[PDB]
């Protein structure tokens, strides 16, 4: 398990979790309060 | 003793070198009158892949 | 060496059917190179130009158009079969020149007879700028 | 108003563009049945389109002769004529986020280089450390001016030169 | 002609997943330049360069080919599935000429 | 007709001599190094300007440099 967690700490995997967060956050930020252009 | 101490860090002053104004460990020093006795080892590689090079007394100075 | 070995232009050649990488009109007109060596048995080796050939027990001789084609073969024989080849240079006039083991010892081993050539007593860099030699040739010499 | 631009509420081409974009959906809506899912999808798009146009008008935007909204960048005219949210305020929002990425990566680089084998820490990250710094960077401007006024931000001629 | 197998040659564990570049002697040292990264993804499946043994090269090849089949079969099953749940096959089947196919709803 | 100059930083590795195919580099004794060896370039007329030697040099910067210049039949590697 120590080696599995180490594999998960590689660059390709940590980047995959980052991408799901940033993309998931932005798509969710467009789904709610739809299509923003001016900021109030 | 002719030169810096074993295991002592020193800063390089060759303008040609990849390691210029950079720090490296002194691996050894020869006291037989050679022109470039001081052997130095750095962690960072150069462009070829070599991490050691023999420098001179005047070309090296104290750290930082 | 003790003495330069003169060329024996009539020695048996390897068993090789022929190819298209052989000699061209430059060889008869300008110069060509020939290599000699002595093998203990009958073996197979890769030629620089073309395919495979069979050596012959005893002296062997080839003819090439380039020095690199010859030295490429020495590196193969010295490594694979552990032999000691020697090659010459033949001009169109018939003159012959003995090139590679010119001292008898290969260049990667020191010998007392040799004299240094093109030896600058300075560090790389540390040489004059081109402006100082602007109107004649050479900043490195 | 400013720069010879009309507000989007008073413009005719702005409303012309609304009547056009809705007419495309109404024609597309005629094909399908009322209670079907394609009908619900197009009605939602109709609802979003009607909301996009009224919100841009309500926000005091400026529409040109073509009928499309234009943005203003000078903070003086933006603040004078109430157009600050367009560009002037988006600039501060981004800089806080951009600085956060810099202050975080700079700290992970410095701290891993204080240990043995920093090369391995780049390809195989220390995720507990990276998350720690990522949640400590909310006040990145304070640390920068703290590090500038102190002098431990910049290096001093211990860098490689070429000549 | 007969069957010939060697039992339990390799242990299965994630130890080498943590150590990239294990297959090559040069890469197992570790990275000091970013060129080590490009060489890694490139020399990964060049089994002939890893080792001189023809046997190991054969074991690696015969097992990697089993991967491409699994990769194909989930791809092929995806088309059947995506054609079942997100398509108009039953409608196209009754009027093929006028109706067009559609397996990718957005 | 290329130019090959070796500088004061040579350490007698012999890797330059082993590499260059055309036998344009040989080793000569010298008192400057630990190995008591130095290279030389007696026959540059046979230099093809491949520049393999410079690659062999394992010093911070090259003690052997091949300054390209005027060409010739031997330098251009022409079998014809
Ligand atoms: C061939 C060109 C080249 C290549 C291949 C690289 C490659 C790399 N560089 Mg780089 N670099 C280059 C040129 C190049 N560089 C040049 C020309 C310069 C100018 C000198 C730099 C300057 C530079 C700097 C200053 C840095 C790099 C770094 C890196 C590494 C970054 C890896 C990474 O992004 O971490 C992973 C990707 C991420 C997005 C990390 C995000 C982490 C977040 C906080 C995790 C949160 C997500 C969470 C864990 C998951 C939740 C998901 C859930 C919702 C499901 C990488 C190996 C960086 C490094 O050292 O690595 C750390 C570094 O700081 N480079
Ligand atoms: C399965 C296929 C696959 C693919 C497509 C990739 C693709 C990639 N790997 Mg890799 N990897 C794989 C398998 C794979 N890997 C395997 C089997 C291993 C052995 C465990 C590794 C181990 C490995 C290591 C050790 C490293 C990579 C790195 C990289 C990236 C190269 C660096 C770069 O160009 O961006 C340069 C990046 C910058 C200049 C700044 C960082 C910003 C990045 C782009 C954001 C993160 C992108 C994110 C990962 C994309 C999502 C993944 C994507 C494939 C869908 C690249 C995206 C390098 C890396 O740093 O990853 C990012 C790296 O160091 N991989
Ligand atoms: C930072 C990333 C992020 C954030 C903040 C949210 C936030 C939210 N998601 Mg969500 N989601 C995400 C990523 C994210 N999601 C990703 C990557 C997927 C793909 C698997 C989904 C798939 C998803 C579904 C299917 C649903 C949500 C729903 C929701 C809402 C309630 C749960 C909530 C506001 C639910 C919702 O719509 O709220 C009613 C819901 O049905 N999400
Ligand atoms: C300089 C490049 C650039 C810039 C400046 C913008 C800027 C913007 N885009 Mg765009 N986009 C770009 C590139 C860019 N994009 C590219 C290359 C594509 C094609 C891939 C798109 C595709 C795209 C789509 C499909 C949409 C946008 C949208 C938006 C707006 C939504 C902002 C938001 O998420 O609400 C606010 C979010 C926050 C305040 C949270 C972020 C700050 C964190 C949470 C802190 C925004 C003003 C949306 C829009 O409404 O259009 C006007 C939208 O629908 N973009
Ligand atoms: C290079 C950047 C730049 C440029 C080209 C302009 C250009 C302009 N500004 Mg402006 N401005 C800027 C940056 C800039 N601004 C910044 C960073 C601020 C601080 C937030 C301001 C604050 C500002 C105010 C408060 C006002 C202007 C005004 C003006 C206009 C009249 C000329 C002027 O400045 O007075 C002459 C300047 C001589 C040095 C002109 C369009 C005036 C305006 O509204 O014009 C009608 C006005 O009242 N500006
Ligand atoms: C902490 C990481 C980091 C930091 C603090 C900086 C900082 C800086 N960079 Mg830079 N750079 C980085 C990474 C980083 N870079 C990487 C990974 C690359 C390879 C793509 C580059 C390539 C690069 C170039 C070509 C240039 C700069 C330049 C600059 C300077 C101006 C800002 C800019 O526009 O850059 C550009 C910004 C990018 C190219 C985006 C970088 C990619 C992401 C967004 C940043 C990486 C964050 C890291 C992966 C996350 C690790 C966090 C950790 C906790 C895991 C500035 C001081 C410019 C300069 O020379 O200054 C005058 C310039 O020309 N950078
Ligand atoms: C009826 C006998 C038989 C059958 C049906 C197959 C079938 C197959 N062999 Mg094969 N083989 C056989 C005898 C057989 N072999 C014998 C006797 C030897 C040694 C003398 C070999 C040695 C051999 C090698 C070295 C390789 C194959 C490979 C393959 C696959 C190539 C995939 C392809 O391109 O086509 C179409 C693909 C398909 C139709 C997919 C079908 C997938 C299922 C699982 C096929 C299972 C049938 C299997 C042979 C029966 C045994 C299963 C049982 C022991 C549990 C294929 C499925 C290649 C491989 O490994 O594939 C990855 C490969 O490199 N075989
Ligand atoms: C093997 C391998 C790997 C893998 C990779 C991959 C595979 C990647 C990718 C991936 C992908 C490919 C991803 C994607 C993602 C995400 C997304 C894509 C998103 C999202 C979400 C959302 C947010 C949504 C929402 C929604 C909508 C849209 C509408 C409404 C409804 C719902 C809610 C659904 C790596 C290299 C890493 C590591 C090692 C090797
Ligand atoms: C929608 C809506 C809403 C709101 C929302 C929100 C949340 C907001 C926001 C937000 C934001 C915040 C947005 C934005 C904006 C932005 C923009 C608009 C941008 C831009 C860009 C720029 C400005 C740029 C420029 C330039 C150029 C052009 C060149 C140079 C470079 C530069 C970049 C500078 C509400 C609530 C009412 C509800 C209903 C609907
Ligand atoms: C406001 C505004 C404006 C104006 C502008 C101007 C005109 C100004 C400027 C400018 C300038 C003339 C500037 C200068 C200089 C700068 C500098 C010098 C900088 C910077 C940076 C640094 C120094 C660093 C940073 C960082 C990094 C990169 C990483 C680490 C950390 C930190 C974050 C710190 C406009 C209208 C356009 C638009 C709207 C807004
Ligand atoms: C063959 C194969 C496959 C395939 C795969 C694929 C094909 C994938 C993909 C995918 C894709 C192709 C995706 C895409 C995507 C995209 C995304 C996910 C996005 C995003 C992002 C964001 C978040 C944005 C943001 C923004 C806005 C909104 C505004 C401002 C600007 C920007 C742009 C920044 C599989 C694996 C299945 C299986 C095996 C085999
Ligand atoms: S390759 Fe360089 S260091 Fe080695 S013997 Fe020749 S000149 Fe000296
Ligand atoms: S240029 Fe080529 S042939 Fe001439 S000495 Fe250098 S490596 Fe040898």
């Amino acid at each position: 398990m120590k080696d599995f967690t180490t594999y998960l700490s590689t660059a390709p995997v940590v980047g995959l979790g980052w991408a799901i967060f940033t993309s998931g956050l932005l798509i969710e930020i467009n789904r709610f309060f739809p299509d923003p252009l001016v900021f109030s | 003793e002719i030169g810096p101490k074993r295991g002592s860090l020193v800063k390089v002053l060759r303008p040609e070198s990849y390691w210029y104004n950079q720090v490296g460990k002194v691996v050894s020093v020869d006291q037989s009158g050679i022109r470039y006795p001081v052997v130095v080892r750095f962690e960072n590689q150069n462009y070829a892949g070599v991490s050691t090079n023999n420098y001179a007394l005047d070309e090296i100075e104290e750290v930082k | 060496p003790w003495k330069q070995p003169e060329l024996d232009p009539d020695t048996p050649s390897p068993i090789f059917g022929g190819s298209t990488g052989g000699l061209l009109r430059k060889a008869q007109v300008e110069e060509f190179y020939v290599i000699t060596w002595e093998s203990p048995k009958e073996q197979i080796f890769e030629m620089p130009t073309g395919g495979a050939a069979i050596m012959r027990k005893g002296p062997n001789l080839l003819k090439f158009a380039r020095k690199e084609q010859c030295m490429a073969l020495t590196t193969q024989l010295r490594s694979k079969f552990r032999q000691t080849p020697c090659f010459y240079r033949v001009y169109a006039d018939g003159k012959v020149q003995y090139l590679h083991p010119k001292d008898g010892v290969y260049p990667e081993k020191v010998n007392a007879g040799r004299v240094g050539v093109n030896q600058n007593m300075r560090s790389i860099g540390k040489n004059v700028d081109p402006i100082k030699v602007v109107k004649f040739t050479g900043s490195e010499p | 108003d400013i720069a010879g631009l009309t507000p989007c509420s008073e413009s005719k081409a702005y409303n012309k563009l609304e009547r056009k974009e809705l007419k495309v959906l109404d024609k597309r809506l005629k094909q399908y049945e009322p209670g079907s899912a394609p009908y619900l999808a197009l009605q939602a798009t109709k609802e979003r389109t009607e909301n996009r146009f009224k919100t841009y008008a309500k926000q005091g935007l400026l529409c040109g002769n073509d009928g499309l909204p234009h943005l203003i960048s000078d903070p003086g005219l933006a603040l004078r004529f109430n157009h600050a949210g367009e560009v002037f305020i988006p600039t501060f929002g981004f800089l806080y986020v951009a600085g956060y990425i810099g202050h975080v990566g700079r700290q992970y680089i410095i701290l891993s280089k204080e240990d043995a084998k920093p090369t391995d820490k780049e390809i195989i990250l220390d995720v507990p450390l990276a998350l720690k710094l990522a949640f400590q960077g909310w006040a990145w401007p304070l640390a920068s001016i703290q590090e500038l006024r102190n002098g431990s931000l910049l290096e001093k001629d211990e860098n490689i030169t070429v000549s | 002609v007969k069957i010939a197998v060697d039992r339990n040659p390799v242990e299965t564990n994630f130890e080498k997943w943590a150590k990239p570049g294990h297959f090559s002697r040069a890469l197992a040292k570790g990275p000091n330049t970013t060129t080590w990264i490009w060489n890694l993804h490139a020399d990964a499946h060049d089994f002939d360069n890893h080792t001189s043994d023809l046997e190991e090269i054969s074991r690696k090849v015969f097992s990697a080919h089993f991967g491409q089949l699994g990769i194909i079969l989930i791809w092929l099953s995806g088309m059947y599935f995506h054609g079942a749940r997100f398509s108009n096959y039953e409608g196209w089947l009754s009027d093929p000429t006028h109706i067009k196919p559609s397996a990718q709803v957005v | 007709a290329h130019v090959v100059k070796i500088y004061d930083t040579c350490i007698g590795c012999t890797q330059c001599v082993r590499a260059c195919p055309l036998d344009v580099l040989e080793m000569v004794p010298w008192d400057g190094c630990k190995a008591a060896q130095m290279a030389s370039s007696p026959r540059t007329e046979d230099c093809v300007g491949c520049k393999r030697c410079e690659t062999a040099c394992p010093t911070d910067f090259l003690s052997v440099r091949v300054y390209l210049g005027n060409e010739s039949t031997r330098s251009l590697g022409l079998a014809y």
